């Protein structure tokens, strides 16, 4: 159920039959293959930093 | 923002500033290409307003700025129902021309009523803006941000003689020194949920700034999410 750790759903969790769980994401994202995490379905999904800030890393 | 730090370019790409009778008088957040959500007390019926997205340093040119005109202003229908209370301190601004989304111009995510409230209950969010960095002090040139913990309602209630309704919430530190302030209104109170930021509040009001025993008061977005989605629908 969604009781613990949001039912492992990265974003939204809704309780289904037999204590099962149905995850979902917000506009601009898509429920991955594992029905758990959320992935960018557009060039600039809401709420995410894409500038990476500064300039000094492996990338 | 009092006692905060400079944001880095692009750290809060949904943040915008509002210019008008006064330059940089309030902040706001990008809902989508055509709409900005802000505080109603920032936009009195009448006066012309301009929005600048991709803004970082108010006195410089970063070549990431996008200026737009406001053609329609929609303050919550219940704002100012009761005189001088700031209940329902939220408004929506429609842009004349859509913004071009990019790394410096990105919408803030808005969950539903249930989840916005859950995200708020995590108890820690960020507030940002170009407001005063000192009570009755100078405004900031570089966007400021500050992390603020949620405050229990009973403590909130006892910190002021003024009324705190269920459309508001408190955030700040018991020791003071850190708080949002004048000029920060309309800016967002956001909660980071595993890398994805959600709009959990709107900077609204307070008694002075950063004073021990006082907290920042924020408009509780969970109560207004349906209203926001309904009015900002893209066609
Ligand atoms: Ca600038």
């Amino acid at each position: 159920t969604c009781n613990i750790k949001n039912g492992r759903c990265e974003q939204f969790c809704k309780n289904s039959a037999d204590n099962k769980v149905v995850c979902s994401c917000t506009e601009g994202y898509r429920l991955a293959e594992n029905q758990k995490s959320c992935e960018p379905a557009v060039p600039f999904p809401c709420g995410r930093v894409s500038v990476s800030q500064t300039s000094k890393l492996t990338r | 923002v009092v006692g905060g730090e400079d944001a880095k370019p692009g750290q809060f790409p949904w943040q915008v500033v509002l210019n008008g009778k006064v330059d940089a008088f309030c902040g706001g957040s990008i809902v989508n290409e055509k709409w900005i959500v802000t505080a109603a007390h920032c936009v009195e019926t009448g006066v012309k307003i301009t929005v600048v997205a991709g803004e970082h340093n108010i006195e410089e040119t970063e070549h990431t700025e996008q200026k737009r005109n406001v053609i329609r202003i929609i303050p919550h229908h219940n704002f100012n129902a009761a005189i001088n209370t700031y209940n329902h301190d939220i408004a929506l601004l429609e842009l004349d021309e859509p913004l071009v989304l990019n790394s410096y111009v990105t919408p803030i995510c808005i969950a539903d009523k249930e989840y916005t409230n859950i995200f708020l209950k995590f108890g820690s969010g960020y507030v940002s803006g170009w407001g005063r960095v000192f009570h009755k002090g100078r405004s900031a040139l570089v966007l400021q941000y500050l992390r603020v913990p949620l405050v229990d309602r009973a403590t909130c209630l006892r910190s002021t003689k003024f009324t705190i309704t269920n459309n508001m919430f408190c955030a700040g530190f018991h020791e003071g020194g850190r708080d949002s302030c004048q000029g920060d209104s309309g800016g967002p109170h956001v909660t980071e949920v595993e890398g994805t930021s959600f709009l959990t509040g709107i900077i609204s009001w307070g008694e002075e700034c950063a004073m021990k025993g006082k907290y920042g008061i924020y408009t509780k977005v969970s109560r207004y999410v349906n209203w926001i989605k309904e009015k900002t629908k893209l066609t």
